[PDB]
């Protein structure tokens, strides 16, 4: 979030880290993508645009609002 | 024009597409003799192709920018701008035939309604009343609108099963 | 009565049978179930070896297959265990008993995982 | 009349046997008995599977279901008008007897019967279905 | 002969002969008129 | 166990005794009817559900109605 | 011993159209006329089940003998136009002259609405539709060189129309043989094995010797064919046959004096293809119908009619009895000659597996000069003749299951093989359940595997030829074993059979006719999908026959009939239970099954056999992507369905313009089917009432009661539309592919 809110334009948003062990290296190598550490998802719900919107513009805005709607929850 | 759309005849895609269709047909042409089977078939298609571009031209329709004819629906635009022989005028001669039909059926179907056993008169038809109930139809809008104001056109409620509600 | 036939009702298949750990009564459940644990525990490993995601590996291949193996045999252990309590909850022989299956799946988790370690011990 | 006893040592018809007969059920919740006198020896068919042949006088045959016994009942008694009769036998040794529960077939109208589930109104004279909500469990109209 | 002609006059056999005749005629006109699109 | 009601309407032809396939139904003397008798199910415990009484009823609507409920290993129809 | 001699009886029946007038007089049912519209359907449902309208057996049979008749007039009308349109809208002249250019095409469409663009150029100065039918190589092997030849064959194909249909109202009207006549099963084999079968070989044998042997040989060497001389020519004039063959300057008589070897020249051998035109040797076939017409008349003499010699078939069956099965084959001859239904069963049986084995040795084995060029030809009637096989077979079925619960009598079937299969049926139902969920696990869960570790790249980890290996090793010996055949197992033999087991290819006109076909791994996985789908058929049809009479869910199922369709929402629910419905659902397995077999043969042949023939090698239409691309569900998805469905989809503007249509249509066709499919009868019959109603509300409604189509119609109804849909859809895929690029 924090690396996509500076270009929005040229970067595509990820979802959740892949934790797979039934994937091959090839596999491997082709999930990783955005400058992330291992194989990704890409996000297609539109959360990223939609959270930048309404004023969130770090990592730790995303925390504290996650623990919010937790104790909510 | 109308929508933005452009006559046919001053289109210049509509144009370009009969050079298409008859360069294709004379691809094929070349390929056989003067006056065989083959080419003659082949020049018949090429004159109806010229006939129908220039007779759509005529009708004076409206082509869009893909050059294709498009029709206008909407009977004030249509009676406006002299497009009433594309849908306004077809509806009206689609009606008469698709009311023709119908009432001829009604007319058959009340007949035997009266004959001791009407089954049999469905299957097996009985070609002599159905041919003059056939002409006696094309004043169906007539007699269909008399029908309507006498009351018996329709059945009573009271006559007609429904189910428990 | 129920059609006779020779696989059904032979004199040398019922003999075979009878002397198998399922069937040999007198025996305590919790050693039949040592018994029957040990023959499939052994065989269990073969297959995860020669044809594990691992197997090309030289050494890695014979420890990763037996352990996968192992892990099999815990499950398979559940499965008794749980099949014990559904099924007897309120007759000759003592395995058909809430007791007795309870033994019985405690045993064939022993001789179950005895009998993949010593599959591995044949190998290295 | 008066109800039967079976007799368990019935002869039973020249058999084979089939893959269609009892199963586990019959050792542990109930099984079926049908027996009838046989005026001749003849071909049948089993509800079963297969031909079975019936010994002249008494006959006796085991079913898994109530229903694979009143289907035999059906042929012997339209096709060779005998007149069988058939049990409820369980596990613990009863023996109920059934059909015909009072000797005469239910077909044919007999005095000492008390009607059962008998509505003295029409199928369209049902309450509607709001007025036997919340009776504690699922009830239709007709039941009330 | 009475029979036949009752024959002919079966569901199957008119309605043959009606869409054939019907089917017929509209072939024919787009015979003649080929490639109809607006009444003009 | 499936419900069977037999209603006011039976002219007492007993066709649906005769269709029942489980020997749920039976005839009893009545004097509602000229056949001056009714059906009766007194056993709906062997009922299986197959309707096959209501099939053989000539009456409309139904005389006889079927209402599938609680299963059961009669009413499942097995042998097993 | 009752004597084999012609029964007749005179005048049975009146010719008169009266009947012609009351639809419904074959059935008492429906002779009282309609009062629904479900009476309508049952008329032409009911037609031609002749054993429900009268239990008298003489009377059905009559009746199917002459209904029989009336096939085969049809048949002569359809050879007949056929042979008509082959010789006045067809290119078959000119193709005679080059028939490695030329398309074949019989077909011409009139110029209206636009439709002349199907009349597409196939060369030799024509305009028509190509054809696939194989019909111009099968008149060049007969010999035929002219349209008019063509059109006699036509104008005695009706002539033959006109006979056969006077046969059925002679032998219905005027002498109908009697129920004892159609009763000599051995007469009749008699005369269908040495007089149907072995004359007809025979006499099949001498047109190729006279007139198919001698025009093909002019043919291939290069004659005009309007310079060949005419087959009476060749007939009357032993001279001419001499410098052909010089044999023939003999005549008969080392025939007759057991020189038979002096005939060599035109008696072969050979095995193979003939190079010059891709087909088989005409020599060879003439030997083979020369060695049929033997075999078969030596048959025709088994069986005893009225001079003692002979065997009875009641004694036959009667003495194979043994220790294992009780009485043994007693009581099937009765069987046989009192059931119409059994005799069917086991003809559509063979029938359609016959069908399937023509299907497999044509292509292998090219029967016809430039019929393995054709692409189109090769792939249409391999796709065929499976199709037919397919559908008698799942006939075989149903009419096994008719006999079960129509024919079938306890009395006479005790302790016999018959009665000894029903009594353990559900030991082969489960075994044979077992054996099919075994197939579906071994030969589909390996395409998942392989799909899956495709996807995680893992390619080491398939099941193919660079990973785990499954060679049909089996398969692989028999290839070999008949390759080296002519050395040593069929030492006068100087070829062998066919160029599939190995050796050299063979090409006409650049193109490749037959080579060398190798089996890997995508082979043996596609095999055992096959014994799978076929294993799974046997399941629903054999369940279908062994309980058709009863079972532990409805014990009197023989009382409700073979056409139910249930027996009510009781013992949980018991729709589709009747014998009717197993044919019903093993229709859609075997269209599931041949389905995989037409896609598998299309796949192979264009990868592996088909293709081009160059200086540097053989470059075939799919470049032999066959073996590694077909052991994932998604390379058929891919590199067959998808990249093959180019041509039908690209075809609008072109000659090839129908095929798209009718791909769109048969589409179509199959999804409307599942709403039969899919609904039942009483959402329907309910939306009918409200319709009826706004009818009834115009005086506008109908004296026959509209109602919705029975549970069962809905159900023959939706499987019609769905294989129609389904077929149609292959058919289009497949000729406008093959056409455009084979
Ligand atoms: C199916 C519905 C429908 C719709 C959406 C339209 C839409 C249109 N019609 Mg059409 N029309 C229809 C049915 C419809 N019509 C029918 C059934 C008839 C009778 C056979 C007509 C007869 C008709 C005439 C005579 C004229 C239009 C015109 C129009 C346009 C503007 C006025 C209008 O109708 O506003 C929205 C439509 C409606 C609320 C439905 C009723 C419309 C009535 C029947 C016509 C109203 C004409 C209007 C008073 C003209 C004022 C001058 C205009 C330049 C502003 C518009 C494109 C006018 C035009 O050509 O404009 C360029 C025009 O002169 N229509
Ligand atoms: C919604 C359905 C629909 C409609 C509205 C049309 C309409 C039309 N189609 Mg199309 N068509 C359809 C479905 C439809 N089609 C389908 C399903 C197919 C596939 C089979 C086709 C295939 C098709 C072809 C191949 C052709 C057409 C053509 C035509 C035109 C025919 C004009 C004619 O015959 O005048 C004849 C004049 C008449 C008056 C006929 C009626 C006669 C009675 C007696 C008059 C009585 C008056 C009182 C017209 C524009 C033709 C064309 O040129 O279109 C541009 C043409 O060649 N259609
Ligand atoms: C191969 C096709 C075929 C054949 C050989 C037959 C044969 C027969 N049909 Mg069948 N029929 C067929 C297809 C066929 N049908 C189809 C596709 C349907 C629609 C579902 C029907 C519907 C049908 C009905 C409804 C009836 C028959 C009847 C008959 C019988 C008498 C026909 C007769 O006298 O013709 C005489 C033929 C000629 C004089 C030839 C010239 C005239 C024709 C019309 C051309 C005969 C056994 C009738 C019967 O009695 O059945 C027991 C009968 O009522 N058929
Ligand atoms: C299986 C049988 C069969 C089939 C499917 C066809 C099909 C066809 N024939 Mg052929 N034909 C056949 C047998 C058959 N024929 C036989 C046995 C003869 C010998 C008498 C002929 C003689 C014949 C002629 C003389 C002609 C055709 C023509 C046609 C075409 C148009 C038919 C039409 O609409 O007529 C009109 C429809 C009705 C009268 C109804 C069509 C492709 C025509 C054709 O291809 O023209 C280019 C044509 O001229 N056929
Ligand atoms: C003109 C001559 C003639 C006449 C008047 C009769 C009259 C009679 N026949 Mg006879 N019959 C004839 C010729 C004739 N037959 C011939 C040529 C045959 C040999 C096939 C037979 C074989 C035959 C049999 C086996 C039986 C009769 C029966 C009958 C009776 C009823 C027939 C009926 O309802 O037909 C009406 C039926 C039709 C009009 C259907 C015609 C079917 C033909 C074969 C055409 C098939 C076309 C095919 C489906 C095309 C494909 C369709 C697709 C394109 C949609 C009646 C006494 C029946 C009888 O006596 O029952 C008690 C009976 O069982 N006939
Ligand atoms: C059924 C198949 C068949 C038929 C019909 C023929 C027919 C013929 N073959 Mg062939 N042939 C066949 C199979 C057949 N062959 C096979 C399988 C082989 C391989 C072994 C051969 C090998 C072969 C050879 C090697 C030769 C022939 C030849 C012939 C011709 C002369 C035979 C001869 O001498 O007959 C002798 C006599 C008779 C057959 C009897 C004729 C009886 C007549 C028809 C009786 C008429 C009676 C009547 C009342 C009179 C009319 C009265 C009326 C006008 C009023 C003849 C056209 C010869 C030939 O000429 O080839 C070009 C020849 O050399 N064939
Ligand atoms: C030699 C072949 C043969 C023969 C002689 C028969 C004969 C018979 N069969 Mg059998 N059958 C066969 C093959 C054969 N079958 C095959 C291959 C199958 C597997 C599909 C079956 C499956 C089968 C079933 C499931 C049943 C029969 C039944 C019958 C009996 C009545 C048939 C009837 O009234 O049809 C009347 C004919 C029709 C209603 C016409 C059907 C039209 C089809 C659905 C059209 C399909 C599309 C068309 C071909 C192409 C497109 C058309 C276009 C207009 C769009 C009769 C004894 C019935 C019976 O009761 O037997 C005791 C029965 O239930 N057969
Ligand atoms: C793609 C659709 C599909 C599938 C997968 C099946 C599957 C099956 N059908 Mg069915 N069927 C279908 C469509 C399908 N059918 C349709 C459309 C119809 C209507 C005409 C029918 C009508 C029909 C009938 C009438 C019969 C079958 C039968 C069968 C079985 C064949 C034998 C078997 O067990 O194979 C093995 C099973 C498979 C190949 C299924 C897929 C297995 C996967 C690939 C591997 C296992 C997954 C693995 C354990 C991982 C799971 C993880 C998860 C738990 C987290 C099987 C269960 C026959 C049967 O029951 O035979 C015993 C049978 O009689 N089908
Ligand atoms: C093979 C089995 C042959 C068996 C064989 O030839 O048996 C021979 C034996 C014949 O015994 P009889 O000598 O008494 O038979 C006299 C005959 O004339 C028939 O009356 O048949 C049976 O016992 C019938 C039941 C066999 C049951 C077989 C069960 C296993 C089926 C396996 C199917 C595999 C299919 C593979 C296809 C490639
Ligand atoms: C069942 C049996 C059916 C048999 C049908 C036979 C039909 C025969 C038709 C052809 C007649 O011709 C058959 O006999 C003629 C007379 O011997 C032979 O004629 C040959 O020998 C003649 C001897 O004088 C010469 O004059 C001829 O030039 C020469 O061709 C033909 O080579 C042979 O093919
Ligand atoms: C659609 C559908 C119907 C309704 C379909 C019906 C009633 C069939 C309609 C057939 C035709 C279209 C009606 C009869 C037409 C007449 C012959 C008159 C035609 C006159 C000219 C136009 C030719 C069922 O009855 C049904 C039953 C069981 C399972 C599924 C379904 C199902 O899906």
């Amino acid at each position: 979030f924090e690396q996509w809110v500076t270009d929005p334009v040229h970067i595509r948003p990820i979802a959740h880290a892949i934790w797979d062990p039934h994937f091959g290296q090839p596999a491997v190598e082709a999930f990783t993508r955005g400058g992330a550490s291992g194989p990704v998802n890409i996000s297609t719900s539109g959360v990223y645009q939609w959270w930048y919107t309404i004023g969130m513009r770090t990592n730790q805005d995303l925390y504290v609002g996650s623990v919010f709607l937790a104790l909510v929850s | 024009d109308i929508a933005g759309l452009t006559p046919c005849s001053e289109s210049k895609a509509y144009a370009k597409l009969e050079k298409k269709e008859l360069k294709t047909l004379e691809k094929r042409l070349k390929q056989y003799e003067a006056d065989s089977a083959p080419a003659v078939a082949l020049k018949a298609t090429m004159e109806r192709t010229k006939a129908r571009f220039a007779n759509y031209a005529k009708a004076g329709l409206l082509c869009g920018n893909d050059g294709l004819p498009h029709l206008i629906a909407d009977p004030g635009l249509a009676l406006k701008y002299g497009h009433a022989g594309e849908v306004f005028i077809p509806t009206f001669g689609f009606l008469y035939v698709a009311g023709y039909i119908g009432y001829v059926g009604r007319q058959y179907l009340i007949a035997v309604k009266g004959e001791a056993k009407p089954t049999d008169k469905e299957i097996i038809i009985d070609v002599p009343l159905a041919t003059k109930l056939a002409w006696q139809g094309a004043g169906w809008p007539l007699a269909a609108v008399q029908e309507l104001q006498r009351g018996t056109l329709l059945e009573k409620e009271e006559n007609i099963t429904v189910s428990p509600r | 009565g129920m059609l006779e036939t020779p696989v059904t009702s032979a004199p040398i298949v019922a003999t075979y049978l009878s002397n198998l750990p399922a069937y040999r009564t007198g025996v305590a459940p919790v050693l039949r179930g040592v018994e029957i644990g040990l023959a499939h525990g052994f065989l269990l490993a073969g297959p995860f070896i020669k044809l594990g995601p691992l197997r090309n590996v030289p050494e890695t291949a014979e420890i990763a297959g037996s352990l996968s193996a192992a892990g099999l045999v815990l499950i398979l252990a559940l499965c008794l265990s749980i099949y014990g309590s559904a099924q007897f909850q309120s007759a000759r022989d003592p395995l058909f008993s809430a007791d007795g299956w309870s033994e019985f799946a405690a045993g064939f988790l022993v001789g179950g995982e005895a009998g993949v370690a010593w599959a591995y011990v044949c190998t290295q | 009349w008066t109800v039967p006893t079976l007799n368990p040592d019935t002869p039973s018809p020249i058999f084979g046997g089939s893959t269609g007969g009892l199963l586990r059920k019959a050792q542990t919740e109930e099984f079926y008995v049908i027996t009838w006198e046989a005026k001749k020896e003849q071909i049948f068919e089993m509800p079963t599977g297969g031909a079975a042949i019936m010994r002249q006088g008494p006959n006796l045959l085991k079913f898994g279901k109530k229903e694979q016994c009143l289907a035999l009942t059906t042929q012997l008694r339209n096709k060779f008008k005998l007149t069988p009769c058939f049990y409820r036998v369980f596990p613990d040794g009863k023996v109920q007897y059934l059909h015909p529960a009072d000797g005469v077939y239910p077909e044919k109208v007999n005095a000492g019967r008390v009607g059962a589930n008998q509505n003295m109104r029409r199928i369209g004279q049902n309450v509607n279905p709001i007025k036997v909500k919340f009776s504690g469990r699922m009830m239709s109209p007709a039941e009330i | 002969m009475k029979d036949f002609t009752t024959y002919l006059s079966t569901a199957p056999v008119i309605a043959t002969i009606w869409f054939t005749f019907t089917a017929g005629l509209l072939i024919e006109i787009n015979r003649y008129f080929p490639d109809p699109l607006v009444f003009s | 166990a499936h419900i069977v009601k037999i209603y006011d309407t039976c002219i007492g032809c007993t066709q649906c005794v005769r269709a029942c396939p489980l020997d749920v139904l039976e005839m009893v003397p009545w004097d509602g009817c000229k056949a001056s008798q009714m059906a009766s199910a007194p056993r709906t415990e062997d009922c299986v559900g197959c309707k096959r009484c209501e099939t053989a009823c000539p009456t409309d609507f139904l005389s006889v109605r079927v209402y599938l409920g609680s299963e059961s290993t009669r009413s499942m129809g097995l042998s097993y | 011993a009752k004597k084999v001699k012609i029964a007749v009886d005179r005048n049975p029946v009146e010719t008169s159209f009266e009947k012609w007038a009351k639809p419904g007089h074959f059935s008492r049912t429906l002779s009282k006329g309609p009062n629904t519209t479900t009476w309508i359907w049952n008329l032409h449902a009911d037609a031609h089940d002749f054993d429900s309208h009268t239990s008298d057996l003489e009377e059905i049979s009559r009746k199917v003998f002459s209904a029989h008749f009336g096939q085969l007039g049809i048949i002569f009308i359809w050879l007949s136009g056929m042979y008509f349109h082959g010789a006045r809208f067809s290119n078959y002249e000119a193709w005679l002259s080059d028939p490695t250019h030329i398309k074949p095409s019989a077909q011409v469409v009139w110029p209206i609405v636009g439709q002349e663009i199907l009349n597409g150029d196939v060369g030799g100065g024509f305009q028509g539709i190509q054809i696939t039918s194989g019909f111009f190589q099968l008149w060049r092997a007969s010999g035929i060189t002219s349209e008019l030849q063509l059109y006699t064959t036509a104008i005695g194909g009706l002539v033959m129309a006109a006979a056969m249909f006077f046969a059925g109202w002679f032998h219905y009207h005027k002498a109908a043989p009697k129920l004892e006549w159609f009763q000599n099963v051995e007469s009749m084999l008699n005369h269908h094995l040495g007089g149907l079968l072995g004359l007809g070989s025979l006499a099949w044998a001498g047109h190729q010797i006279h007139v198919s042997l001698p025009v093909n040989k002019l043919l291939d060497a290069g004659v005009d064919p309007k310079e060949i001389p005419l087959p009476h020519d060749l007939l009357l004039n032993r001279a001419i046959m001499a410098d052909l063959y010089p044999s023939f300057a003999k005549g008969i008589a080392p025939f007759f004096t057991l020189n038979w070897s002096e005939y060599s020249d035109f008696l072969t051998f050979k095995g193979g293809l003939n190079p010059v035109t891709g087909g088989l040797w005409l020599s060879d076939t003439a030997h083979h119908h020369v060695a049929i017409a033997v075999l078969f008349l030596v048959a025709g003499h088994m069986y005893r009619t009225n001079w003692g010699i002979g065997h009875s078939m009641k004694e036959i069956l009667e003495a194979h009895r043994g220790p294992f099965t009780g009485e043994g084959h007693v009581g099937l001859y009765e069987i046989l000659t009192t059931s119409w239904h059994a005799q069917l069963a086991i003809n559509l049986a063979l029938f359609g597996s016959l069908s399937i084995i023509v299907a497999h040795h044509m292509y292998a084995m090219p029967p016809y000069p430039y019929l393995a060029t054709d692409y189109g030809t090769q792939l249409s009637l391999f796709t065929h003749h499976t199709w037919i096989g397919g559908f008698c077979i799942v006939g075989a079925g149903a009419h096994a299951a008719i006999f079960m619960v129509r024919d079938y009598d306890p009395t006479n079937n005790y302790n016999n093989l018959l009665d000894r299969v029903i009594r353990h049926r559900d030991a082969i139902i489960s075994h044979l359940n077992w054996v099919c969920i075994f197939l579906g696990f071994h030969s589909f869960g390996l395409y998942i595997h392989n799909d899956t570790m495709s996807a995680l790249g893992r390619p080491q980890d398939m099941f193919s030829d660079t990973a785990i290996q499954l060679q049909p090793v089996f398969a692989q010996w028999i290839q070999n074993t008949h390759f080296l055949a002519p050395q040593l197992t069929a030492p006068n033999a100087l070829a062998a059979t066919s160029l599939t087991w190995g050796g050299d290819l063979v090409a006409v006109g650049g193109k490749v006719a037959m080579m060398p076909i190798s089996l890997g791994t995508s082979d043996f996985m596609v095999h055992h999908i096959h014994a799978f789908t076929i294993h799974v058929t046997v399941l629903i049809l054999l369940k279908g026959v062994l309980f058709a009479r009863s079972s532990r869910l409805i014990p009197d199922k023989a009382n409700l009939g073979f056409r139910f369709p249930c027996d009510g929402p009781g013992r949980g629910g018991t729709c589709q239970v009747s014998a009717w419905d197993h044919v019903f659902l093993g229709l859609f397995w075997m269209y599931n099954s041949l389905s995989i077999v037409i896609f598998h043969f299309s796949w192979k042949m264009q990868s592996d056999v088909w293709g081009t023939v160059t200086a540097s090698g053989v470059s075939h239409i799919t470049g032999g992507n066959f073996a590694q691309s077909a052991n994932t569900i998604n390379g058929w998805l891919r590199d067959f369905l998808w990249a093959q469905s180019s041509q039908v989809i690209q075809s609008y503007g072109s000659a090839l313009s129908a095929y798209g249509l009718i791909f769109l249509g048969a589409h179509f066709v199959w999804a409307f089917s599942l709403m039969f499919l899919f609904s039942g009868r009483g959402y329907w019959q309910e939306l009918i009432e409200s319709i009826v109603w706004a009818h009834n509300k115009l005086k506008v409604a109908p004296a026959i009661q509209p109602r919705a189509l029975s549970i069962t119609q809905g159900r023959a109804v939706g499987v019609a539309h769905y294989l129609l849909g389904g077929i149609a859809t292959t058919w289009s895929f497949f000729l406008a592919r093959i056409i455009s690029v084979g």
